[PDB]
């Protein structure tokens, strides 16, 4: 256990960094998708209705 | 101005709008015209005179 908490620390840091990167990219992509959905709603109101 | 965009500034035919300040934002009061009390009639594309 004394020497197993240093490699596990590296694994934790790497996996946390991967998760944070995924969440950030997904947030940006979700912002883009929200803009596209707002455009779709505007087209539905202005043109279909 | 008065907008012809559908549902851009309220449900109905837009008449006018009033802005109000609010904490960290704006509040639009959209005054719009809504038809009501419909009645059914017989219609025709055109009327044939002589
Ligand atoms: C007649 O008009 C009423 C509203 O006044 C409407 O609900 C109804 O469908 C109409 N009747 C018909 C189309 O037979």
């Amino acid at each position: 256990p004394p020497e197993a908490e240093v490699q596990i620390d590296r694994l934790i840091t790497g996996r946390l960094q991967s998760l944070q990167t995924y969440v950030t990219q997904q947030l940006i992509r979700a912002a883009e998708i929200r803009a596209s959905a707002n455009l779709a709603a505007t087209k539905m109101s202005e043109c279909v209705l | 101005g008065q907008s012809k965009r559908v549902d851009f500034c309220g449900k109905g035919y837009h008449l006018m709008s009033f802005p109000q300040s609010a904490p960290h934002g704006v509040v639009f009061l959209h005054v719009t015209y809504v038809p009501a009390q419909e009645k059914n009639f017989t219609t025709a594309p055109a009327i044939c005179h002589d």
